[PDB]
């Protein structure tokens, strides 16, 4: 027994309580937010526009900086509101209608109480003019990806996610806790390489039961603007048994003959392609809050396991019943979705034939988008700020890892004033609101770069947008020169 | 200030309105099955299982029954 | 092909081995709830409920109307069976914790956040010896129910719950199969 | 050999 | 026919409707104007407990019902796979969900799930309309037939009754509807802000009493995306352990480290306050880089508080920081309707920062978050639901406005104490009369919470479908969300109840406890000591008079 021992080291002593209180007398907490850098970065609030007393229509008044500027008669292109079916008289009769036989809130969980007969039959109308077979609706679009997919996935599961994916969807990856690999954006090559080889690996490993399988991607990509191939993808997932997950929100209402989406796009059946469709009623459908189109197990666990669903109120019933109003006006004699793609075709075509802009800005987006993307052309970017996009994504990725309380990088705020310089230069000079791309640099974990936005919607004259398409390219020339 | 609500007479109210013993008898019958149907889990089964737990718990009776006299 | 963040569980590629601790991740998932699964045992009248079954389980089997050591030794042999299959058997939550962050614990090891040796623990040891006392004066004439009883005692209801086969996975080829280490 | 269990079971309860 | 029907409103001339969704007061002394508590703190509770056996029958039960379940699993995956293809494999594809986390819902929510989301129509106010649904095969799947019966309301949360048509705020939403639109353009950060915003932003800013806010268009959202905007991984978390799912996901999305004390218990905070101190970060023993301690102003499934001044003492002596979340509290307590700060007298500047929603007492939708200046400016560039999610309607917006100026008492001034009084009284009345008749019943005497414990899984189906059948709406909850050896019912008590309306509940309610084996109160649960069996007329008689005094209230 004694030979048999482990050769230990007497232990210490435990503290007393007035070492510990020295101890804690001694820390020092750091502030809860950063004030280092809140004022050379606070000329985003600044400039923020603020329309007043009207709606967010075509002409608008606005002003900026606390009632320092204004500006009339504004023409707007900055709005996501691309059908504008929501202002119709029959919209209007509807919510009143509406308002005054319900209240405004629905006081209470969909769980208890306060899921009104309009709710069901908003889900019935959504699910057949889609083709799936049921929904469910929540409560915003951005809450509503970051927990339909935790439900179905977690730690042995499987993602295979594009390149470059919006920060909600980048929010449920990290929160799903599951392995997470990224292919090339739009490379089916890298795509079947990768899905091979975690196949064979899986045959390999003999598990007993085999886990789930998902395909994140985007319809009409939110930062980039340009579309995903789904044949391909709808083909070798069949092939390699994945199921496919869609987030489409800047495409329904925009995409096909009626306005069905991607599948109608691309002539086929959603029921069968795609698994999983997360949409927005708050772009195309003018209204507030978020849906997801599947079949019937899959609902029937969403209304059971999906924490946003079950811990937070139903929408009120305004909204609701103007979506099935737009629903069916949409239904009958469409008109709004062709004019907006006529629209969006001349805009395209306009900023895209143009030689003198081909060597300061690119165009990202496709013909089909209804919102034009612009870049500064890298040469021309490190140029002018020297700095490319890789070093920028490694400087803020590096700062993440060690989690430094402040991140802040110069090269990327100066690019971003310069493109507000040019944003403020067509306001101020030709009465045209042009937006900036807003994004929460020190938020994103996938490479983006500072980019601009012009929108179009299905309410505009083609000669008006012609015009303004001219001076947003003046405005351009002038500054770069 | 009347509102468009029906209400409902307690049980008390609805034997007052209907009007020997056996009423008693029935009551403290009423009273036992309650008791026993209430603290055993009969409303969360099915009809299958619930009819089997019933002969589960008919049987010990009887057979103590039958062991005490 | 390497994988951004490494969820992914293994598997034991030996015949005894034990499940790897875990990651910061996995801590801090384990310990911002509650366990919903395993806190009810410290509650009030779980200790007593303990003693019932057994008193209830007596009074059936002698019901049966057999001979005390046999009454004795099923009673003894059904609460032991009973106890392992509840406590040592199925490893997870029966419900949606997080990512999972239990997928790979037995209820036995859930307990008291995997503190040992606690009051809880300490009883539920000492339940299955002092039932074997009991039981001990009524086939204690009989070597093969005295033999088979101390077999199953010793063996299923004091060795699962030692501080020594905590976090211990045993994988033989064709009847466990393959255990989950990470 | 009986009180020698009994007793080696007293003696591992404490 | 199977599928839900949309119904038709009535015609019901004006008084009638007015009566149904705000019921009229009959006395000038059914009333109570609270007072503050000038920084005292919350006395040590006095939870109450029933009999042992209702515990250990309770243990019997949920014995029975798991091990039932797991061999109807066993058995019916194992032979008739035939009619269990969902829950398969199919063409190398995993199913949806697996069957053993699943076990709970199916296997014992299956059978009582006619408690559980009722359909309904109309205004949720004082009356709820419900639609009737047959049950076939032990809930398997409803069918609906076209009748609607009213009910009276003890479910949804409509505090102060803002919850109607015909008030003054249905009003300005219409007028906002005609003026603005129904349709937002886009996020705040880039077109999305209106002037009315900004008046709202200002508005909740005076009326808590900090120095600036920001309005979102969802309460969910709110919590789940701060933390992660100003928090990080080399922070500590200090969080009750009954706080809300949507504060355990925003803190779980950014990374920090995070600790759970028992629920009403202060001694072992400062103990963990110290120990956590000393230690350090794990794996490194470095200093933490900040502390945060996360707490609710009322906790609604036990209607208690927290104590408020003690925490304060707590994060100022060791410089923590600390977070409120007043969804409860906001505009229901108070002398004026503030919340807990009101409530203890505390400066709310010791609060670094303070959200809420407008859904519980507002009759709208949304929340807010508020702190000193220079947090608000950090914030509003940092956030995240800022930049990428859509801004919150008008509607909506004006809804919160009139009713917020109603409350504070800028517009019709006689309302707001109005409601303020009655739904004091009302709750009070009803929590007082309940525990006399000798039921157990959770949480202070103020509260609009009022939690009814059952004890028993097979009491509960029972005690709502009676209801339902004496036409009262009432909600339930059970083990995975509740302790498993506590199912309760909770009442919502709103500021549109009139005390005839508490009066019928009453009697109903005394019936059904009676029947049912409900009163099993102690006298741990009376200011003498004596348990109490009181009769329904004399405790009707004498309460009204009683539950003004603070003397009567052990809670
Ligand atoms: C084909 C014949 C097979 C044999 C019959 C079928 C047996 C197989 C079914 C049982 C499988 C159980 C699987 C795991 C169950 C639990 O762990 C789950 C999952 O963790 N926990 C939970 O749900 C959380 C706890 C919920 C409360 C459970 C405790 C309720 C009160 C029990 C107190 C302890 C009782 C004494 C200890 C166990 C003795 C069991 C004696 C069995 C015979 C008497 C009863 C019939
Ligand atoms: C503490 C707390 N936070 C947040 C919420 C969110 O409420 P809602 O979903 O109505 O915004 C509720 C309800 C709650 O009780």
């Amino acid at each position: 027994i004694l030979l048999t021992r482990k050769s230990y080291k007497p232990p210490k002593r435990p503290l007393t309580e007035q070492e510990i209180d020295e101890l804690c007398d001694e820390w020092v907490p750091e502030p809860l937010v950063d004030p280092s850098a809140t004022d050379e970065q606070s000329w985003r609030v600044a400039k923020t526009p603020v329309t007043m007393e009207m709606p967010i229509q075509n002409h608008i008044t606005i002003t900026r900086n606390n009632l320092q500027e204004k500006y009339t008669n504004v023409f707007n292109l900055a709005s996501n509101n691309f059908l504008q079916l929501s202002a119709t008289e029959p919209v209007k009769e509807v919510v009143k209608t509406t308002i005054k036989n319900y209240g405004v809130g629905a006081c209470g969980p969909a769980g208890f109480y306060g899921n009104q007969d309009v709710h069901y039959t908003l889900e019935y109308d959504l699910a057949q003019f889609f083709g799936t077979q049921g929904s469910v609706l929540y409560g915003q679009d951005f809450c509503a990806a970051p927990s339909v997919l935790p439900a179905f996935t977690k730690r042995g599961d499987v993602i295979v996610a594009d390149d470059q994916v919006s920060l909600p969807v980048q929010n449920a990856l990290q929160l799903s806790r599951s392995t997470v690999y990224y292919f090339n954006h739009n490379d089916m090559n890298s795509l079947e390489c990768l899905l091979n080889e975690l196949t064979e690996q899986e045959k390999l490993e003999k598990l007993p039961a085999i886990p789930r399988k998902f395909i994140v991607t985007e319809g009409i990509f939110h930062n980039s603007g340009d579309l995903a191939p789904l044949p391909e993808l709808t083909k070798l997932k069949n092939k390699y048994k994945f199921r496919l997950f869609v987030d489409e929100t800047f495409s329904i209402g925009v995409l096909g003959a009626t306005g069905r989406g991607l599948s109608e796009h691309f002539n086929m059946d959603r029921a069968t392609a795609i698994d999983i469709t997360v949409g927005s009623m708050a772009t195309a459908l003018g209204s507030t809050g978020g849906f997801v189109l599947g079949d019937s197990v899959m609902c029937l666990h969403q209304r059971i396991g999906s924490n946003a669903y079950c811990f937070s109120a139903c929408l009120p019933a305004y909204t609701v019943t103007s979506v099935s109003k737009v629903l069916k006006l949409m239904d009958s004699n469409n008109d709004a979705v062709q004019t907006l793609q006529k629209l969006s075709k001349s805009l395209h075509d306009s900023f895209a034939s143009d030689d003198s802009l081909r060597s300061y800005v690119i165009v990202t987006s496709s013909p089909v988008s209804a919102v034009l993307h612009l870049q500064l052309t890298p040469a021309y970017r490190s140029r002018k700020f020297g700095y490319t996009c890789e070093q920028l994504f490694e400087t803020m990725s590096a700062l993440q890892k060690k989690s430094q309380t402040n991140k802040f990088i110069e090269p990327y705020e100066e690019e971003e004033k310069f493109l507000q310089s040019i944003v403020d230069h067509a306001l101020i000079n030709y009465n045209v609101l042009i937006t900036r791309n807003t994004i929460v640099l020190k938020q994103e974990t996938l490479p983006i770069v500072p980019s601009l936005k012009i929108c179009c919607n299905a309410a505009m004259s083609p000669e008006e947008l012609k015009n303004a398409c001219e001076s947003v390219k003046q405005s351009i020339l002038a500054c770069c020169q | 200030h009347k509102s468009s609500m029906v209400y409902i007479p307690t049980t008390k109210e609805a034997k007052r309105r209907n009007g020997g013993i056996l009423n008693t008898i029935e009551e403290v019958v009423e009273k036992l099955y309650w008791t026993y149907y209430i603290h055993l889990p009969f409303y969360l089964m099915a009809s299958f299982d619930s009819f089997f737990l019933h002969v589960f718990f008919l049987t010990i009776f009887s057979l103590s029954f039958f062991g005490i006299l | 092909s390497t994988p951004v963040t490494d969820h992914r569980r293994r598997r034991a590629a030996a015949v005894i081995s034990h499940v790897e601790q875990e990651t910061f991740e996995d801590e801090n998932d384990q310990q911002m709830l509650p366990n919903m699964n395993a806190t009810w045992v410290d509650q009030r009248g779980a200790w007593l409920i303990h003693i019932v079954v057994i008193v209830l389980l007596r009074l059936f089997y002698s019901l049966f109307g057999s001979t005390p050591k046999w009454t004795w030794t099923l009673t003894n042999m059904t609460y032991i069976i009973g106890f392992y299959i509840m406590f040592h058997l199925v490893k997870g939550t029966p419900f949606d914790f997080n990512g999972g962050a239990y997928d790979n614990l037995t209820m036995w090891e859930q307990i008291n956040d995997e503190t040992l040796y606690t009051p809880t623990r300490k009883f539920l040891l000492i339940v299955p010896i002092v039932l074997f006392l009991i039981s001990n004066q009524y086939y204690r004439n009989d070597m093969t129910l005295f033999l088979s009883n101390l077999a199953v005692t010793v063996l299923i209801g004091v060795v699962p719950k030692l501080g020594i086969t905590h976090r211990l996975r045993i994988s033989i080829p064709g009847i466990t199969g393959r255990a989950q280490i990470s | 050999g009986h009180f020698f269990v009994e007793g080696l079971l007293g003696v591992v309860i404490i | 026919y199977t599928r839900v029907p949309l119904c038709e409103p009535e015609e019901l001339p004006d008084d009638i409707q007015k009566e149904n969704e705000y019921g009229t007061l009959d006395s000038p002394g059914h009333l109570y104007q609270v007072k503050s508590r000038h920084g005292k703190p919350l006395p040590e509770p006095v939870v109450d407990t029933p009999p042992y056996y209702i515990s250990l029958l309770t243990y019997l039960n949920y014995l029975i019902l798991i091990i039932l379940g797991h061999v109807h699993d066993f058995l019916g995956m194992t032979f008739q796979k035939n009619k269990h293809l969902d829950l398969l494999e199919h063409d190398g594809l995993a199913p949806w969900f697996s069957n053993f986390e699943s076990f709970y819902v199916r296997r014992i929510k299956m059978r009582i799930d006619d408690c559980f989301s009722r359909p309904t129509t109309g205004v949720p106010g004082r009356f709820i309309r419900c639609i009737d649904r047959i049950s076939h095969n032990i809930n398997e799947y409803f069918t609906y037939s076209g009748a609607v019966y009213p009910c009276m309301n003890l479910s949804s949360y409509n505090y102060l009754g803002f919850a109607q048509s015909k008030g003054q705020c249905t009003d300005a939403a219409l007028e906002s509807v005609d003026k603005y639109s129904i349709q937002s353009g886009g996020p705040r950060a880039q077109i999305g802000t209106t002037d009315l915003h900004i008046k709202a932003e200002k508005l909740v800013a005076r009326f808590i009493g900090k120095e600036d806010a920001l309005v979102f268009s969802m309460g969910y959202g709110t919590n789940a995306n701060l933390f992660n905007a100003f928090l990080d991984k080399k922070c500590l978390v200090i969080s009750d352990e009954l706080n809300h799912t949507s504060i355990r996901t925003g803190v779980r999305l950014s990374g920090a480290a995070v600790r759970t004390f028992k629920h009403g218990d202060m001694v072992g905070l400062e103990k963990l306050i110290r120990e956590q101190i000393v230690l350090g970060q794990p794996k490194t023993n470095r200093p933490w880089k900040k502390i945060l301690i996360c707490a609710e102003g009322l906790f609604s499934m036990e209607g208690t508080l927290c104590n408020l001044p003690k925490l304060v003492e707590l994060k100022k002596k060791y410089k923590c920081y600390l977070f409120i979340d007043e969804a409860h509290s906001i505009g229901a307590m108070g002398p004026t309707g503030r919340g807990v700060c009101e409530i203890f007298g505390v400066d709310p500047k010791d609060v670094d920062i303070l959200m809420g929603t407008f859904t519980k007492s507002f009759g709208a939708a949304g929340g807010y978050i508020a702190a000193d200046q220079w947090i608000i400016d950090r914030l509003r560039l940092d956030l995240t639901t800022v930049s990428y999610s859509e801004s919150m309607p008008a509607p909506v917006l004006a809804q919160t406005i009139s009713s917020l100026q109603t409350i504070s008492g800028e517009i019709c001034p006689g309302q707001g104490t109005e409601r303020l009084q009655r739904i004091a009284f009302n709750s009070r009345y009803l929590r007082l009369a309940l525990q006399r008749l000798g039921f157990i019943v959770y949480g202070v005497a103020d509260s609009p919470v009022i939690p009814l414990l059952l004890y028993c899984p097979s009491k509960m189906p029972a005690f709502s479908r009676m209801m339902l059948q004496r036409r009262i709406a009432v909600v339930v909850v059970a083990y995975p969300a509740t302790p498993l050896i506590e199912s309760r019912v909770r009442f919502c008590m709103s500021a549109s109840l009139t005390k005839e309306d508490i009066d019928y509940l009453l009697r109903h309610v005394s019936e059904v406890g009676d029947k049912l084996n409900l009163k099993s109160n102690s006298g741990k649960s009376s200011y003498d000591g004596k348990r109490q069996r009181w009769d329904i007329e004399e405790v009707i008689r004498r309460t009204p008079e009683d539950c003004k005094d603070d003397k009567y209230f052990v809670n």
